[PDB]
């Protein structure tokens, strides 16, 4: 029944095609490996403040990426933040969790900061208990207001 | 009249949808001649590509508009760093979807309402059901097999060519940096929002065809009431496919936008 | 394109904001790109390229470069070019002659 | 029709086809036509670009007189190549790259002087032209001097 | 047709201030800097109002601001015209001052040029 | 061959109208943008001059359109001709002489004689057809 | 929530962030006139999940997140934070908002 | 290749006479005003239907990423720039390909398979001036009025959804309007309505001339005409929002 | 076709008075009485023609054109300004940022004196000023820092 083998010849070439855009669509593009988690490793945070952090942020050493923030969750004691990092990237085990903002519009991320930058590395499940927050715009937009207001003008 | 017409295709839609197992069981072949014919097209356009090379061109000038604009007005304010970022969403949000069911109703629909109608016309329909066939079921529901089958190589492709066309466009005519725009866009890029996208376009699909074969298989007025059914066809798959996805983007997104920039 | 170009790499204490394929400039005129930045101990290791045709002093100096609030960082050998020896395929710019932006959360703190 | 499908339709083809493909070339590029819109390109000699970009304003006394052409490396310095619409101005004048808003545009600004005509294809020394200070290299100065500061010592100074 | 001066300076429907019960005031700003119709009245940086038309009688701008009702203004408060954010909108402060008067503006009311 | 012959009419008389054009706009850069419409008129008037000819050596010798020979396509290959010769020869020229307004070799090849040859297709269409029309009255009813 | 001003840049749809994660989103702002003095007046709808982690006493202060960006509502823990957690039913204050560019 | 460039020839000289006609012999105002009605009545509450929810679908995507972005008052801007450049054409290029060009395609296939259009011509009367000039006059004219109407109701109903929905500010909504958009943005669009209008009209009337009868060339003709009259606007648009972005407001 | 006519006519009215409405709202027409006046400024800081003209804020008018005189030295800024509105003698005009993109619009303040210009005199540079002029501004920095 049917079978012209034009028909056939249709389909696989529909079928090459359809399997070359599909594979290139999910690893080139969409990164499918990295959103599912494969040849990555999980490593955890402890931060005083999150610093604006949020889900699918970059993950960077010394401001290169190296991995992607899997989720951010409010704690008792600050905020807990679990990543995945690519297993090629080995992180020294002093090494410290800064939260940074690439430019004054926004672009949240973390960066881990190791001076010695050798020795032991974190293996995964651990967490990075020494973190530090920049500085909000609001508490130094109250005191640059309150220190040019108790300038007493009229005596300048 | 108007009710009368909502029951007709309520029940023409419900019969189509409930013999798609038959279909599948019992005309497999003819579900794969229709997924060939679908996939590469029919008559004098299957030689360029059918579907597959109307789909791609669409595609390729909606990136290139989404590309071109973004950089321009960006350019114009100053913060032109951020076109991969705005493209990528755009591609996701509004224009790639879209435009992908605007061309897949233009070629497919009208093919199928094309042929539907040249069968009824031909007495084809009459003569399969003289010979114990269900028309509806082997002719709808293989048309919505087909479809379904290869809805979702088509719209992988339609994506990957606005991606392409997208960041040809920004990194070698307007010269911006290759590895600036592939930062914004994988990073404010979410696979979740693509997913959510195949599947607007999959259920799109299916109505479309369902549209299409219903406005051919009840064809009538000879050669000539196959244009006017087209027409109509046509109307009506636009509107279906700009509510859905208006729809679909409304749900999802209506409480969390899935988008993170300050703090 | 290998070899029609001069390839150069050099150390930073840290390299933000700054990926493969970003422009190299001389006096803000684009001269090369940047082909690859990974991580080397504690610094961060960048090996860039500009074209054969401009050529660069051997003690020149790459300093990464923020034009604007959203921009794409460049890597600009600040030291024009004037006569003298000039800077060969393969060589090394260590820690000491290289210059990093100042970054906005520097400003805040 | 008889007319329509005549056999002269290869012919028709190619001609209909050059033609569209001319109007397109000539609709993208109308106003960069030589041939049409040529006004006199001079030269100005610079320490840095600093930001700028072709197509930027050059502007005299405030008010918008022409578009930046082209952006060269020569030896010591950078040769940028602007169009003044038409207009004059001394060999005394002066050129100024200049910082134009916050998110980064830049433009030229020119103040003419002197009673000598600038020739077409003048240039500009590199003595009568200045380079913007860039809001990156404040920024960059003010934090890299805060940083220093032993703030204990300039309160108790104070 | 000849009044018109613009989409941006036109009244709008909706919004506080256009229900029934709102009342009409009258602010006679030194400048307005370029402020357009339809522009947010906040008390206490809170959106509750709308400034309807613009008009410059005299060579001083007066301010026809429409604020909803349950909004108590002692005859004496400040207006003071103001900016949103920095790459945003403006607006007009209705502020009391530090010693608020037991009269209060009624509908039709002037702020003068003092306040 | 015809459209040879008049593309290389065409192309030295716009490398004409440019080195005139370029002459006027160094002398007195106010009025350059006039100049150069002026010029174009000008090679627009001699072009339309010929077609009008052409129509007139094609209307005398066949009494009815279909027997009459295609010109419209002669003429569209004579101005592209004239385009793409006039600009090779002008950016070749421009490297030894810097008072003509010549872009980058590939922009004078093929975007300006795009213009080039847009603008003498046209001027000769219209030529050829007030042309033929000329005489269309002179024939018999 | 009760506070002196709501802040400019502050509109319906801000978020509500405990200790820098958001927890919540600004429902509505309205000004109540207390002691013939007007305040400003927020209602935050919020997640009952992070409920019962945010202690009574905790500091409320409406920051600002950047000089373009808008404001937001922030949640901290005291010093000596309060074994009774926070409801429907339980005043808050705003111990301070950051002062706006005018 | 060469199939298609005889195709191709042949409709461009069709579209020559047609202009000729146009240009010299007497037109048809009945046959016009009949065309414009029928593609009115045709096209109109298909593209409002069908621009009432695109529209609403970007002014909710463009409020949505603004508001996370910080700058929500600047909603206005891209949402008329959207709506002037790039919606009304696209809009009107989606309901005019598939309404009134294949109307009009239909329309002539059964004309001609009904030997009307041999019956005219038998009567020494040509075709294209009587039948092709007022129909594509009527779809550059339809096109116009449909663009400057689907612009209108977008920017409204974003305007109303934006405000009533998304509780944006209303005032930054009006007086950002002109703030990306100006002169050249609708010239532009006017510019793209009328060539969308001509090139369908011309697709739709040359298909329907060739049509091959049968039992499906009628059908065939009108799917044809559908696929060449979308690739072809599409190519116009993205030539045109080149050549736009090149006059550009901002810049 | 005479029904049909009128059914053409009227869309066609309603919907090129659409047309017609979004052109004046986009290209800011206005239709009032207008008397022009001019001004002369040392520097205009990007002022383009068809940009607002407010008095005390209120815009009362537009900007015709702007052009070069003495050599360049200045400019000379023509404008409109509403017909109903009589400048003075002390009538003072400013040059003001409408955004951070770099719009501008002309400002202007009525003065104290009471004798009312006539028409068509231009306001010396004795009484005009630029705007920001950010560059400078950012320059100024240099020494301080």
């Amino acid at each position: 029944m049917l079978l012209t083998r034009f028909i056939k010849m249709q389909l696989v070439i529909f079928l090459t095609l359809t399997l070359v855009a599909l594979v290139v669509l999910a690893l080139f593009y969409l990164r499918l490996p990295t959103w599912a988690g494969l040849g990555m490793y999980k490593l955890n945070a402890d931060l005083p403040n999150s610093g604006g952090l949020y889900a699918t942020a970059n993950v960077t050493y010394r401001g290169t990426t190296i991995g992607k923030v899997t989720s951010v969750e409010p704690s008792e004691s600050g905020a807990r933040v679990e990543m995945n990092i690519y297993d090629r990237y080995k992180i020294p085990a002093d090494a410290t969790a800064n939260v940074h903002s690439v430019s004054a519009v926004g672009e949240q991320f973390i960066d881990l900061t190791s001076d010695s930058g050798g020795g032991a590395y974190f293996q995964p499940g651990d967490t990075i208990t020494k973190a530090t927050v920049p500085a909000e715009v609001g508490p130094a937009l109250d005191a640059a207001e309150k220190g040019l207001a108790v300038l007493p003008k009229e005596k300048i | 009249r108007f009710l009368d017409s909502m029951g007709h295709v309520a029940w023409f839609v419900v019969q189509a949808i409930v013999h798609v197992p038959h279909a599948f069981r019992h005309y497999r072949r003819e579900s794969l001649r229709l997924v060939a014919e679908i996939g590469m097209g029919t008559g004098a356009m299957a030689v360029i590509g059918g579907t597959v090379a109307i789909i791609g061109f669409v595609t390729l000038s909606a990136g290139s508009l989404i590309a071109i604009q973004g950089f321009a007005s960006l350019g114009n304010i100053g913060v032109e760093a951020f076109t991969g970022f705005f493209a990528a969403l755009a591609n996701i949000r509004v224009v790639a979807p879209v435009v992908t069911g605007q061309a897949l109703a233009a070629t497919v629909g009208a093919g199928a309402t094309a042929e539907l109608g040249a069968m009824r016309i031909s007495e084809e329909v009459d003569a399969l059901e003289v010979m114990g066939i269900k028309s509806i079921s082997y002719l709808v529901s293989t048309r919505i097999m087909a479809g379904a089958i290869v809805i979702i190589p088509l719209y992988a492709m339609a994506i990957l060519l606005s991606f392409m066309s997208a960041q040809l466009v920004t990194t070698i005519f307007y010269s911006q940096s290759v590895g600036t725009y592939e930062h914004y866009f994988h990073t404010f890029l979410r696979v979740d929002d693509v997913m959510w996208s195949f599947l607007e376009v999959i259920i799109m699909s299916v109505i479309v065809m369902l549209n299409h074969c219903y406005f051919g298989y009840f064809a009538s007025g000879g050669a000539v009431g196959v244009g006017e059914a087209v027409g109509r066809s046509m109307r009506t798959s636009l509107i279906a496919i700009v509510l859905v996805v208006l729809l679909a983007s409304l749900a999802l997104y209506g409480t969390d936008p899935n988008f993170n920039l300050t703090v | 394109r290998k070899l029609t170009n001069t390839t150069v790499t050099a150390y930073f204490p840290e390299v933000l904001a700054l990926y493969p394929g970003d422009k190299v400039l001389i006096m803000g005129v684009r001269v090369g790109s940047i082909d690859s930045i990974e991580t080397a101990g504690d610094k961060m290791k960048v090996v860039f390229h500009f074209n054969n045709k401009y050529k660069v002093p051997e003690n020149a100096t790459a300093s990464i470069l923020n034009p604007s609030l959203v921009a794409s960082r460049v890597i600009q050998l600040s030291p024009p070019y004037t006569g003298g020896p000039t800077l060969r395929d393969g060589a090394v710019l260590d820690v000491d002659r290289t210059q990093v932006p100042i970054e906005y959360d520097e400003v805040r703190n | 029709m008889r007319t329509l499908q005549g056999s002269d339709r290869f012919r028709k083809g190619l001609m209909g086809v050059i033609v569209v493909a001319l109007i397109i070339g000539v609709g993208s590029t109308l106003t960069s036509v030589p041939m049409l819109f040529a006004v006199p390109t001079y030269y100005g000699q610079f320490a840095d670009t600093g930001g700028l970009n072709i197509g930027d304003k050059v502007r005299i006394a405030g008010m918008d007189v022409g578009n930046v052409k082209s952006m060269e490396i020569d030896g010591d310095k950078v040769v940028i190549g602007y169009t003044l619409g038409g207009r004059t101005i001394g060999t005394e004048s002066r050129a100024a790259i200049r910082t134009d808003t916050i998110l980064g545009r830049k433009n030229i600004e020119i103040e003419p002087r002197g009673s000598e005509t600038l020739k077409p294809r003048g240039v500009l020394p590199v003595g009568q032209t200045s380079a913007p200070y860039q809001i990156y290299d404040a920024f960059l100065d003010v934090t890299r001097n805060a940083a220093g500061w032993d703030t204990q010592a300039v309160r108790q100074s104070l | 047709c000849g009044q018109w001066r613009g989409i941006a300076n036109v009244p709008l429907p909706g919004g506080p201030g256009t229900e029934s019960g709102s009342m009409t005031l009258y602010v006679q700003m030194p400048e307005t800097l370029a402020l357009n119709a339809n522009s947010r009245v906040r008390v206490r940086d809170v959106f509750v109002g709308r400034v309807r038309k613009i008009e410059l009688i005299n060579w001083v701008p007066t301010l026809t601001v429409d604020v909803e009702p349950g909004i108590k203004l002692p005859k004496n408060t400040l207006a003071k015209i103001g900016q949103t954010s920095l790459l945003g909108s403006q607006h007009v402060e209705l502020n009391p001052p530090e010693d608020p008067s037991s009269e209060l503006l009624r509908d039709g009311d002037t702020i003068p040029l003092a306040q | 061959s015809k459209w040879l012959l008049r593309g290389v009419v065409f192309a030295t008389a716009m490398v004409i109208v440019r080195l005139l054009q370029g002459a006027l706009v160094n002398a007195s850069p106010g009025n350059a943008i006039w100049f150069s419409t002026g010029l174009l008129v000008l090679y627009a008037i001699g072009v339309a001059v010929w077609g009008v000819l052409d129509g007139r050596g094609d209307a005398r010798s066949n009494p009815d359109p279909d027997r009459r020979a295609d010109l419209a396509m002669t003429w569209l290959l004579a101005g592209l001709a004239a385009g793409i010769l006039s600009g090779a020869v002008s950016w070749f020229i421009g490297l030894f002489y810097k008072s003509i307004y010549t872009e980058s070799l590939l922009n004078e090849i093929t975007t300006f004689a795009a213009f080039t040859a847009l603008l003498t297709f046209l001027v000769a269409v219209a030529g050829v057809t007030i042309g033929r029309w000329t005489i269309d009255r002179k024939a018999p009813p | 929530v009760l506070s002196g001003r709501a802040g400019l840049s502050m509109d319906p749809g801000s978020k509500v962030t405990f200790n820098g994660v958001p927890i919540g989103r600004l429902a509505s702002i309205d000004v109540v006139e207390v002691d013939d003095n007007p305040e400003a007046r927020l209602t935050l709808d919020v997640d009952p999940k992070y409920l019962d982690l945010i202690p009574e006493n905790a500091n409320v202060e409406l920051r600002a997140t950047t000089v373009f960006g808008n404001k937001y509502i922030s949640f901290l823990s005291p010093k000596n934070p309060s074994a009774e957690r926070l409801s429907a039913s339980t005043p808050i204050r705003a111990q301070g908002v950051t002062t706006e560019f005018n | 290749l060469e199939k298609p460039l005889a195709t191709v020839g042949g409709f461009f000289k069709m579209s020559v006479m047609t202009g000729k006609a146009l240009f010299t012999r007497p037109f048809q105002w009945k046959e016009f005003v009949l065309q414009s009605w029928f593609l009115i009545r045709v096209a109109f509450l298909p593209t409002l239907a069908v621009s009432i929810p695109l529209t609403v679908l970007i002014i909710f995507t463009l409020n949505i990423l603004l508001a996370e972005f910080g700058a929500a008052d600047v909603s206005g801007a891209g949402a008329a720039l959207g709506a002037v450049t790039q919606l009304g054409p696209l809009v009107t290029v989606l309901v005019v390909a598939g309404a009134g060009s294949t109307a009009i395609c239909a329309d002539l296939g059964a004309r001609t398979v009904r030997e009307e259009i041999d019956a005219l011509e038998v009567l020494g009367i040509d075709p294209i001036e009587r039948l092709v000039v007022p129909r594509v006059v009527a779809s550059t004219f339809v096109a116009f009025m449909l663009n400057g109407a689907v612009i209108t109701i977008g920017l409204v109903g974003g305007f109303f959804f934006g405000v009533y929905i998304q509780n944006v500010s209303a005032g930054a909504y009006v007086s950002t309007l002109t703030l990306l958009t100006g002169f050249p943005e609708v010239l532009i669009s006017v510019v793209k309505a009328t060539l969308f209008g001509m090139i369908a009209g011309l697709v739709g009337c040359y298909r329907g001339l060739t049509v091959a009868g049968g039992s499906k060339g009628v059908g065939t003709a009108v799917n044809e005409t559908l696929v060449l009259c979308v690739v072809a606007l599409f190519a116009v648009n993205v030539v045109l929002t080149t050549i736009g972005v090149r006059f550009g407001t901002g810049r | 076709i005479k029904g049909t006519l009128f059914k053409l006519g009227i869309f066609s009215l309603v919907l090129l008075t659409f047309t017609a409405l979004i052109f004046v709202v986009f290209g800011q027409i206005r239709f009032n009485r207008t008397t022009e006046y001019s001004a002369i400024f040392k520097n205009v800081s990007g002022l383009r023609d068809g940009q607002f003209v407010r008095a005390a804020g209120v815009e009362v008018g537009k900007v015709k054109s702007v052009d070069l005189i003495n050599g360049g030295e200045q400019a000379e800024v023509k404008f409109t300004v509403e017909r109903s509105l009589p400048l003075f003698q002390e009538t003072t005009a400013a040059i003001r940022y409408q955004d951070l993109i770099g719009n501008r619009y002309l400002e202007l303040k009525r003065g104290d004196s009471d004798q009312i210009l006539p028409p068509g005199s231009t306001i010396p540079v004795e009484r005009t000023e630029p705007a920001l002029d950010l560059d400078a501004l950012v320059g100024g920095f240099r020494p301080l820092f």
